[PDB]
């Protein structure tokens, strides 16, 4: 299903990046993960990852990396400490099970 | 449900050629959602590309994937010996996760003409109260061969059974049994068992026979 | 290095239940959402089930929807299958899947062979295929369940052998071929001998072939 990702974005000279990425759900999905992918030299790392039951706040497991927002189908990450940046988006439940994939954002760094 | 289909059922080429194998999809899927898989006889399935053209970890480089909607290709630059298996396309975007029916990647070889044999029930079988005909078709080229079951110069229908061999390893042949399974009584009702075998390497169809 | 080992295969009268597991090693497992994928002899690869990371969603394959049951424990890294009523057309090869942190299936287990069918376990009867560059073989029938051996004169005879792939009769066993092609000339000079065994039924066989 289509994400939605900046191509780019600046990060601040504290090391902060922050950007939206958002979703459509062909359905109306009540349990979303959304997950954070660091791809570099085709290999993947996991940024950071969090669960989603919709209007009742964004979990993160591990607040270490990432701090987010949820805001309808907008989430506004926020990522600490330069390869690309893949927003991942999961629709668990109810079904079909949906997964999409952004077309991953790179973060320049004044 | 997103229904994928590949094509073609068989492909038939030479080590060192190039080989394009298709997928196409029902409805458009995303590029980042379709991957390959190459499957060994007796293996399990092997991921090879995924997001349609990214290659999977360990892949050589002659593995490449294009397209983009409803059609797919999986591009083989030059076939080596390892290639030539059985190739499934999928898509993981959505569930349920379906896959091709498969396509075989086959070596091309130069015609050969069946071998072609025939064996009547043994004795020892015929105490059971069944009469099993084996007909042999040793080592031809290409895969299609068709047999045909004559008892007393009659045609046979609905009483026997193929299998095929895997392709060679070393000569690149198939090779088919053919068996015919009459009841003793109705075995020993007639007299002529022939075998008829049509072949691309022959000319005219051939017939091994006996009596009892 | 990443492992996937499937286990609790074997045969089954339909109706039965049986129960599936999936050992998995070399990787953090409860980060990774799992899949088991069936292969029914000779055709192709259809998904069975789905199971998040720590379960909380589960789907299947409508052919399995209402008698197959998922679940994974990440405290022993193990995924498991347990499926019920089972029918003859769920007789396949059961593959434990990875699902990438992309999408795709990467990692693969072996597999694990389930059959299921009414018939019951059953030794083969080994008939010679007699001569008459010459022909001979064994005819192993009537036997159940795959798979069966067959080698010649000890193994000591492999050119020009073709073992066929075993055929499901009406009856519900299966019936092969094994031949080898010889000189014609060295029959009644050397000695052939067919080795099938059948574990299943602990049944060994050796048949020798002469015209």
């Amino acid at each position: 299903m289509h994400v939605a990702q900046p191509a780019v974005v600046l990060a601040s000279s504290r090391g902060i990046a922050s950007f939206v990425c958002e979703y459509a759900s062909p359905g109306k999905a009540t349990e979303v993960r959304v997950t954070v992918l660091r791809q570099a030299d085709s290999q993947v790392t996991e940024v950071c990852a969090a669960t989603y039951m919709m209007g009742n706040e964004l979990t993160f497991l591990d607040d270490s990396i990432c701090t987010g927002t949820s805001s309808g189908n907008q989430v506004n990450l926020t990522i600490q400490g330069t390869g690309l940046y893949i927003c991942k988006v999961e629709l668990m439940y109810p079904p079909p099970y949906y997964l999409g994939i952004g077309n991953g954002t790179q973060i320049y760094v004044i | 449900e997103i229904v994928l289909t590949q094509s073609p059922g068989t492909l038939s080429l030479s080590p060192g050629e190039r080989a394009t194998l298709s997928c196409r999809a029902s409805q458009s899927v995303g590029s980042s959602y379709l991957a390959w898989y190459q499957q060994k006889p007796g293996q399990a399935p092997r991921l090879l590309i995924y997001g349609a053209f990214s290659r999977a970890t360990g892949i050589p480089d002659r593995f490449s994937g294009s397209g983009s909607g409803t059609d797919f290709t999986l591009t083989i630059s030059r076939l080596e010996p390892e290639d030539f298996a059985v190739y499934y396309c999928q898509q993981y975007g959505s569930s349920p996760w379906t896959f091709g029916q498969g396509t075989k990647v086959e070596i091309k070889r130069t015609v050969a003409a069946p071998s072609v044999f025939i064996f009547p029930p043994s004795d020892e079988q015929l105490k059971s109260g069944t009469a099993s005909v084996v007909c042999l078709l040793n080592n031809f080229y290409p895969r299609e061969a068709k047999v045909q079951w004559k008892v007393d110069n009659a045609l046979q229908s609905g009483n026997s059974q193929e299998s095929v061999t895997e392709q060679d390893s070393k000569d690149s042949t198939y090779s088919l049994s053919s068996t015919l399974t009459l009841s003793k009584a109705d075995y020993e009702k007639h007299k002529v068992y022939a075998c008829e075998v049509t072949h691309q390497g022959l000319s005219s169809p051939v017939t091994k026979s006996f009596n009892r | 290095q990443v492992q996937l080992v499937e286990s609790g295969g074997g045969v089954v009268q339909p109706g039965r239940s049986l129960r599936l597991s999936c050992a998995a090693s070399g990787f953090t497992f409860s980060s990774y959402t799992m899949h088991w994928v069936r292969q029914a002899p000779g055709k192709g690869l259809e998904w069975v089930t789905f199971i998040s990371y720590d379960g909380n969603n589960k789907y299947y394959a409508d052919s399995v929807k209402g008698r197959f049951t998922i679940s994974r424990d990440n405290s022993k890294n193990t995924l498991y299958l347990q499926m019920n009523s089972l029918r003859a057309e769920d007789t396949a090869i059961y593959y434990c899947a990875r699902t990438g942190w992309l999408g795709p299936f990467d990692y693969w287990g072996q597999g694990t062979l389930v059959t299921v069918s009414s018939a019951s376990t059953k030794g083969p009867s080994v008939f010679p295929l007699a001569p008459s560059t010459a022909a001979l073989g064994c005819l192993v029938k009537d036997y159940f369940p795959e798979p069966v051996t067959v080698s010649w004169n000890s193994g000591a005879l492999t050119s020009g052998v073709h073992t066929f792939p075993a055929v499901l009769q009406s009856s519900g066993l299966y019936s092969l071929s094994s031949v080898v092609t010889v000189p014609s000339s060295s029959l009644g000079t050397q000695t052939y001998i067919c080795n099938v065994n059948h574990k299943p039924s602990n049944t060994k066989v050796d048949k020798r072939v002469e015209p």
